[PDB]
């Protein structure tokens, strides 16, 4: 049958710098009656369904920046981007339709950028949470580059790791940063055993971390 | 102006079946082939089946993953695509996407739906717990305020936040749902001028459409 494959899973490029990207059909897909390959590549923005931005192997679809170019043929494609822009964040998918339609695996696009630390918030939970018994604890770390990040939580100086829930953004289309939520959750009888509650983080950009607190006798 | 907007995404349980809707305008319907992708969280998309446009007599094709359990079909008096799946297991959760694919020359699929997410789970539906997320007490000298909604345990997905209407949209970040205990918490962050809040209103709108939840949480200072 016919399985596509894609390279690389996934890279990282700096804004104006070139990307190029493979897919592998395992049989040609040019069809020999119109003299065309079958192949089409699609950009999925995150958060976003996947858009038509080459068919046919190399016909870039009207409105397409010109920046993207589909190339190959047979049983080998690429897809090129010249000039690459920080919206250009996505995953690539090629797709034959010589036989039924087949994806390929996809290729991760993510966007290298200058290194940049963290904005970090803290909250204390809401008194809507506390009425029913549990208490969030919030830290926003907004913005920063690389995505590798450490999220420590404090309770009255002492490190607590357990019931700690953390999520990153997908990087950001417009700056390449990511950001990271991380949540600590405790019930309303513990929380009110402790005062301070203290989110720290460390991050490439300084050998300090960044410590956002709050003092439940403040609030 | 081509529009393909998918219905019918929720919470079926394991053996059980769901048919999809993709409602479209914009484009001569019976001239079209439609195929139906899905694509389950972080994973790649996986075609399923099309069916064929009025000159090819509307005859189905499918992957052989689906084949014989999932069934294509079209009304073309209306424009509405369906994808009718039965027997399902937790491997078919997914997002579902109609697209428009060949009209007998081209080879693309040019418009895709918004999709609609199918979770197969023994889970319980449940609303979630909204929350406000405002500063304690630490003034924003930082020239902007962050404020945020807290999306707690809900089932299944999605949940879809907004901010003042989807007026705020730029420096908002709302971080992927993080599943514990058969239930799902996200949060949303939105930074404001600090003249703006709270002298402006800032509040988060949250739907879970699973259990019809509609709430508009207003973050409030003090
Ligand atoms: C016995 C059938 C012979 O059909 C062809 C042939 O295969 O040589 C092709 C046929 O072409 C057209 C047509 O009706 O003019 C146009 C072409 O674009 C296609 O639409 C085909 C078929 O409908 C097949 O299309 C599909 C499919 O439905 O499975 C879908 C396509 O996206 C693509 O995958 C093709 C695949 O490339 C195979 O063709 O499959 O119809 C027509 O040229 C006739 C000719 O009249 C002689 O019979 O020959
Ligand atoms: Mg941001
Ligand atoms: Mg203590
Ligand atoms: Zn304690």
């Amino acid at each position: 049958d016919i399985v596509m494959s894609q390279s690389p899973s996934s890279l990282a490029v700096s804004a104006g710098e070139k990307v190029t990207m493979s897919c592998k059909s395992s049989q040609s897909l040019l069809n020999s009656r119109t003299r065309k390959n079958y192949l089409a590549w699609y950009q999925q923005k995150p958060g976003q369904s996947p858009k038509l931005l080459i068919y046919w192997a190399s016909t870039r679809e009207s409105g397409v920046p010109d920046r993207f170019t589909g190339s190959g043929s047979g049983t080998d494609f690429t897809l090129t981007i010249t000039s690459v822009q920080a919206e250009d964040l996505a995953v690539y998918y090629c797709k034959q339709s010589y036989n039924l339609r087949t994806f390929g695996g996809g290729t991760k696009l993510e966007i290298k950028r200058a290194d940049a630390a963290p904005t970090v918030s803290i909250f204390p939970p809401s008194s809507e949470q506390l009425t029913s018994g549990g208490a969030s604890v919030v830290c926003f770390l907004n913005n920063f580059y690389p995505k590798d990040i450490n999220v420590k939580w404090k309770i009255d100086g002492s490190e607590r790791q357990n019931g700690v829930l953390n999520s990153w953004t997908d990087q950001d289309s417009k700056d390449s940063t990511y950001s990271m939520s991380s949540t600590l959750t405790l019930t309303k009888d513990e929380y009110e055993r402790h005062n301070s509650y203290t989110c720290e983080a460390t991050h490439k950009t300084s050998t300090s971390p960044i410590v956002k607190s709050f003092n439940r006798n403040e609030c | 102006e081509v529009k393909l907007v998918e219905s019918g995404g929720g919470l079926v349980q394991s053996g059980g079946s769901l048919r999809l809707s993709c409602a479209t305008s914009g484009f001569t319907f019976t001239d079209y082939y439609m195929s139906w992708v899905r694509q389950p969280p972080g994973k790649a998309l996986e075609w399923l089946g099309f069916i064929r446009n009025k000159a090819n007599g509307y005859t189905t094709e499918y992957s052989p993953s689906v084949k014989g359990r999932f069934t294509i079909s079209r009304d073309n008096s209306q424009s509405i695509l369906y994808l009718q799946m039965n027997t399902l297991r937790a491997e078919d959760s997914a997002t579902y996407y109609c697209a428009r694919d060949h009209d007998g020359y081209y080879e693309r699929f040019s418009y895709w739906g918004q999709g609609t997410l199918v979770t197969v789970s023994a889970a319980k539906t449940t609303p979630p717990s909204v929350y406000p997320l405002a500063p304690g007490s630490a003034a924003q000298t930082n020239s902007m305020v962050t404020l945020g909604c807290l999306v707690k345990g809900y089932f299944p997905e999605p949940v879809t936040v907004t901010w003042n209407s989807g007026s705020l949209s730029s420096g908002v970040h709302t971080f992927p749902a993080v599943l514990q205990s058969d239930l799902y918490t996200l949060s949303s962050s939105v930074t404001v001028p600090s003249s703006t809040w709270p002298s402006e209103t800032v509040t988060c709108n949250v739907a879970h459409p699973a259990s019809s939840t509609k709430v508009d949480k207003k973050i409030v200072p003090r």
